């Protein structure tokens, strides 16, 4: 955290948060568009000033801390995939943005 | 080239060549044996220009050589050489025909989609082309210095 | 479309391979033309007009027939179309002569005409008569060092049609 | 003119200027003295040339200034001397400019409808303009008359 | 649009009057710095990137609000549309300023700027702050002369903005 | 477009916060009338011919006028606009109550509808009356519970034009 | 008309009417005292005429006025001699003008959508529109009556 | 368009009327004329040409500002546009004349006319000399009857202008 | 202007009848209104100024860059315009509301205000949601009843600068 | 109408900044070239009756068909109100060169005086050669610095009426 | 400013500047630097003067803070000191202006009606505004406070 520095650690927290509310505006919506358009340009913008291999754990705990408190197979693998789209499209944009 | 341009440009409108296309042929072929005299430097020192681009490509990104790296591996090591290779073979070729089509028709249309299916990051494509202007600008002159270096800028906005 | 530098390109870049002294030898040879052949082109914008009058006055003189009923340019719609040809043919060939290459005339010229004129029926060797009719002309006004040139186009333009 | 010529050929495929577009303009600015120097030549002896011009024009083609004719009359012979001098003026707008773009946009396009409405034979105007390249080359050296013998011819063609 | 030898060209062609020496001392000047401009405008071509990157970075530190939630740069593809105006801004100041007259900024660029922001509801005074930013990048990259220069082009497009 | 859930998730978005209790109280009162605006919507969908026979038949019944001579609606082109606009604002109609939203009608029906209908000459009086038919017709063939919903839209449009 | 068909065939092409569109008007201005005499004679029978239409289309086509038919009732039967006596004056218009341009912008387009729309069968229109033809012909002598058959004719094809 | 017998057909459509005696007086009056008009148009297009010649020259002689450096018609193409816009009123004037009617010259030229005369700036003024011009022109070449009835519309545009 | 008995009075005037049924029925329902108008007429009397100061604090809420430098709110003059505008939309509503027709805003406010706002630069979506705010501010006064009538003159308003 | 000093004024406050070094740099700028801003203002001042004098002897024997009988200028009236506009051109010429902006020229002489010379019937290119008359007329009288620094506001006229 | 006011004024009266404007000018231009440092005396040290006139006036009208007044709050506050820095940098411009003119167009004209709207005490302001005069003023040094003062004072007779 200390040599993150307290500018970069708002935004980090403020994009965790933005997952999440873009993961429950995706499942009120019935499509997780937002998320995959949101995502498909977002690793470029992170890479200088962001670890992306952080940003994919991260994403991949908020996946199973959320399957976690679901209990419903259905629930889970569809909460599982609104998430998948988001570690999909940071490992799709290994090369620049489309 | 500026010839093929400037014929493709007058064919546009079904006309003649103007007499500022004829100018400038006839500036691209008054000028033509200092492009020479760069391509041919360019190519005579072309292993040397390969291999310590690389090796700046290389140390300032030493995680494209790290593991789970893009260039990881001697084969793809090697594949990362031959296309900087490539891409200074383009160069001379931009250099012989005065402009930037050859590398347009040959490596620059489609580039960031073939290398989306090759994984292959763009920014180590950019840093790797900078590399190379840089050592090739030094080898040459000042004068050659700055037109040699313009076709690279161009290829690493191309990139970019 | 392609001119010598461009061809020279591709042939070593299908290879894969630098360019070699013959390749800089070769580019030298154009590198050194281009200037008569600017001088050329130059001379034949100027005159595309005469030329066009000419040649068409010279291919309905030694040819009476086309002209009169029941011709092959018997109409001024088809007097129009063969001056647009021989127009489209000169400035084509001036094309070639400035690129140093016969490609142009290929992907522009020859590029679906030569069955059109099967379909058509237009004559070929009345326009192989009007291409010599040209070039012939032409030669004089550009010089022979520039006439030669535009010899080798022509006559490509010819065997095309041919 | 060139600068503009390249700006808005690489602003229609939205990008930066290529090399040889930076080539171009660099040779256009590199021969702004002697373009000056022509232009210059050109207005101090505007007078002269159209004196000259007229009369060459006049003598060649007598039927213009015969009775029945097109500049018959003092007030329609200078008419006739007026139309010379504004492409005078064009010419050396084009020579400035680089290109024929000054020349086209302001005595080229529509000038066959304008002649039609004006009984004015575009042979005549052909002869004209060339009997001004003659007498404007006369004054000028070898190497400049060459290129003023462009635009002139150029419009020429464009006339006929 | 027009560069400063087609305006020189119509203000003396609206008049009917031929070149004087004010006119040719206006081409001269113009003539005089068209190596620094082509020189600047290479570098600017070169450098575009790293202009508009740090650009957005300093304006979206001084105008913390954009990418908050209500911000106009709150989302990826809001951002996105952002810096692509960025980057208009910089490819035509760098037009301009080859060209040497800002016809260009005002036909292609100013012409209805404002009435399109208002209805996507986009923030002009924030974007007049990035293209102060622009300037303050690109002048340190071109160097003092260029960079009074190109600060004439970005000083013509906040004005209009503003 | 929108609909009721993008109008919530941008309210919800703007701001940077989860839904709140009175979001899931409104998606919630959208969704409970899902089953029977979609079954409206098909009934509609199937039997719109029939609506619009009954909605134009009590509109020009109660405004003779309208029919005969001198009136906006006599001639066969214009009797045959008067029905097709009708479907227009049937379909549209449906559309925004599938939606949950009005944005589609000020998007696509009354943005252009006032300078279209004074231009033409078209009464808007007697097309408020119009619409109101089809409220009428709508309602009694798909049931009190969906007419109440399709009429909120109705008056939407009607107010609108007046 | 037939002058408004010409002037706009000519105004679609940005020319002046060409001699043969000149005759035709010629032609159409000839015959006009004819085709007044034919619409006065029209006129001036209307009233017999729709009436005997109605009869002859009852009588043909009883199911209309049956019990359950779309012209049962004295309204409906009412609104059908209406509608006879639209096109009955319609045919009048297309007379004087030289054309069906009349009655096709007043009477034929979107006819079928507003029977639809009406529950009007289109083939009791065509019925009818025979009948008034037969009636209307019977008044007329061989040469008007070969005229006015004609825009019968249209009427009816439209119908159908 | 509308013409003069789809005039009368149009008034006695609208009102529900047959043909009474005043719309056959009004009918045959047109069908009387319409001998005369034939005559005028076919004049007309012969010598439409010549009429603008003469209009123009007219009125470039009363006017000599317009073609010279800052006036409207101070470049060949701006010339040519004018000798355009001259030969558009001659045309329509003639179809006018033909129908009988102004319509055309409403919907077709009038239209919309005078705002692109006021954005463009063109005199108006010497617009409507230049059709008074075309007026007198024509007038001797149509003879007294003729001059008259195509005043009429020459006079039409040039208050339409107005 | 035209209110609801005066519509109803105007098209039987225009129809040259006596009262219907149906006349007598739109007139009732207007008397059965006219106590709930008249209700709110007075609420919004009583509280014009705060339904002013709530819905411009809530639109520069939502909006900050109108009031802050650069924006088109951004004086005290051109924040009292605003001020004042809002405060005619609000008193023309009240008017349409309380006469139970739409005209006057028509007339005294809609006829004109488009062309105004895009000479003066204001943006018309920002005032749209300036209405909007208007009306969810004077809807939890007025009570849900007077809100539902309210709302459709706040939307006719938003309708006719959008 | 606003000066040097207050379009930075301007541009700093739609920046809501304050003031820095360059603002500093332009207004020291003005202020260095104030004196030779109020030198030429007061000669021309003091001549502007003889410069408005010599440049209508000069216009009116370049053109003598304006004041014959037939021309623009022909009565009293129209003589002095030529005469009148040209104390207009000078006059705000010398305004917009006191204060160092084009705005007043924009703002207060060329906004419709296109449309007012056209209804009038008043040469375009006339009044454009007379401007510039008085523009060599005063460069004599102010010197060569203040000449160039008028030749600008005369040309600005120039090319906003052609 | 000081030269768009005399413009303004001779325009009125369609006349030349006299000698009276002329020289006014003169000195306005010649006095320009001072006053450009005055305005800089302020701006470099703007955050102290709206500190301090803040803290004066809350001392002076402690019920704007307390609860129930309009600046209760930190974010009222704020918006308090904030509309200070507005005014404050509008009196810079009026300094390098020379006249009150920046002042008067951008905070004077419908200020009463937009604090009416925010509900702002229009007296407070007066204070407000007075406190900053007398920082300002004790900054300054000299007849420079002199004339920054009839700015404040002019600002103050403008909020009253
Ligand atoms: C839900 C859809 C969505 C997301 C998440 C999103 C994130 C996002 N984070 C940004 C900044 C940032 N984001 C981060 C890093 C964070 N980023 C996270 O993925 C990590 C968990 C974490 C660090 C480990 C940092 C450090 C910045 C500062 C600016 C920069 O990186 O250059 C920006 C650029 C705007 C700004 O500078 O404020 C975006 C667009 N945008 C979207 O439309
Ligand atoms: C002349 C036009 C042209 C180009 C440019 C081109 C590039 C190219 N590089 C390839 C492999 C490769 N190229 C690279 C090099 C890249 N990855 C590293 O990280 C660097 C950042 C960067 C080089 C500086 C690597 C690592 C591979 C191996 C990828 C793989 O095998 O999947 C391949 C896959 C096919 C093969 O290797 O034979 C292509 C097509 N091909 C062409 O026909
Ligand atoms: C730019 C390359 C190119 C050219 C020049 C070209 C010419 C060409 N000539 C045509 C007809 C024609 N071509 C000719 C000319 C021929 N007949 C005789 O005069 C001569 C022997 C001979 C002249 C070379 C004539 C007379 C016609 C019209 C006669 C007909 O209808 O068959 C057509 C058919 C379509 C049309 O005329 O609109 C083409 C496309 N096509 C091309 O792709
Ligand atoms: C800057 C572009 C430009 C051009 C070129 C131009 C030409 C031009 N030439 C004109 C007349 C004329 N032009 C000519 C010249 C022709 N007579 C002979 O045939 C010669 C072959 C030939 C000259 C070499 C003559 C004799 C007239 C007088 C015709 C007349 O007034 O009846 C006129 C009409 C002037 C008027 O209103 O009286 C124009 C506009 N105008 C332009 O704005
Ligand atoms: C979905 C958005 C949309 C709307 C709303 C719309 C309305 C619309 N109605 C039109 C014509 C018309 N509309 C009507 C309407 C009838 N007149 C009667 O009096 C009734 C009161 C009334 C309906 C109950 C009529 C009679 C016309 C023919 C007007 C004419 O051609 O002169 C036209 C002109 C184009 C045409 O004739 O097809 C439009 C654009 N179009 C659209 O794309
Ligand atoms: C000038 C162009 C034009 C036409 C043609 C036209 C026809 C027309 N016929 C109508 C009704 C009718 N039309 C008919 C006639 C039908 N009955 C039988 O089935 C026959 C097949 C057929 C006649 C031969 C009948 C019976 C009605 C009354 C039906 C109803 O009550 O809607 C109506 C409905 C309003 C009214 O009754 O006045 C129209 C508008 N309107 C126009 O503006
Ligand atoms: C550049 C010229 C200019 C000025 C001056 C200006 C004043 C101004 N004052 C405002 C609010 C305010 N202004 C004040 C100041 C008051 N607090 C105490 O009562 C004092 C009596 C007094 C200050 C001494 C306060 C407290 C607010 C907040 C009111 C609210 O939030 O409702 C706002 C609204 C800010 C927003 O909506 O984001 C503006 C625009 N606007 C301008 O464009």
């Amino acid at each position: 955290i200390a040599v993150y520095g307290p500018e970069r650690m708002q935004k980090s927290l403020r994009d965790l948060d933005w997952f999440l509310r873009y993961v429950n505006y995706s499942l009120v919506a019935g499509d997780s568009n937002m998320i995959l358009l949101n995502c498909l340009g977002l690793r470029e913008i992170l890479e200088k000033a962001c670890s992306i291999d952080a940003t994919i754990v991260a994403v991949q705990e908020m996946r199973r801390a959320a399957t976690g408190y679901l209990k419903s197979n259905d629930d889970k693998e569809l909460v599982g995939s609104y998430f998948d789209v988001i570690i999909r499209s940071l490992n799709a944009d290994k090369s620049d943005t489309p | 080239s500026v010839v093929t341009k400037a014929i493709v440009s007058a064919d546009a409108e079904a006309r003649y060549l103007s007499p500022g296309e004829l100018d400038r042929i006839r500036g691209f072929v008054s000028s033509g044996e200092r492009r020479l005299r760069v391509a041919q430097t360019l190519t005579e020192s072309r292993e040397r220009i390969i291999k310590q681009a690389g090796d700046q490509l290389f140390q300032k990104r030493p995680d494209l050589v790290s593991p789970g790296g893009n260039a990881y591996g001697a084969e793809r090591t090697a594949s990362c050489l031959r296309d900087l290779d490539y891409y200074l073979r383009l160069v001379t070729f931009g250099i012989v025909a005065g402009d930037v089509t050859p590398i347009e028709e040959i490596g620059v249309i489609g580039v960031k989609e073939m290398y989306r299916n090759l994984e292959v990051p763009l920014p180590g494509m950019v840093e790797a082309v900078k590399a190379m202007k840089s050592v090739a600008t030094g080898l040459l002159s000042g004068d050659d210095s700055a037109e040699v270096g313009y076709y690279f800028d161009y290829l690493a906005g191309a990139l970019a | 479309m392609q001119d010598a530098i461009t061809s020279v390109i591709n042939t070593y870049d299908v290879q894969g391979k630098y360019f070699d002294t013959s390749a800089f030898d070769k580019l030298k040879a154009y590198y050194a033309t281009g200037e008569l052949r600017v001088r050329a082109a130059g001379t034949i914008s100027a005159n595309a007009a005469t030329i066009i009058k000419e040649a068409s006055a010279k291919l309905f003189s030694n040819q009476p027939d086309l002209v009169r009923p029941g011709g092959n340019a018997y109409t001024t719609r088809r007097y129009a179309a063969c001056v647009r040809d021989m127009d489209y043919f000169l400035r084509y060939a001036t094309y070639a002569m400035l690129a140093g290459d016969t490609s142009i005339l290929d992907e522009r010229v020859l590029n679906g005409l030569k069955e059109t004129y099967n379909s058509l029926g237009v004559p070929i060797s009345s326009t192989v008569q009007g291409i010599q009719a040209m070039k012939e002309v032409t030669g004089s006004l550009v010089g022979s060092g520039a006439a030669k040139e535009m010899g080798v186009y022509f006559d490509y333009l010819s065997s095309g049609l041919s």
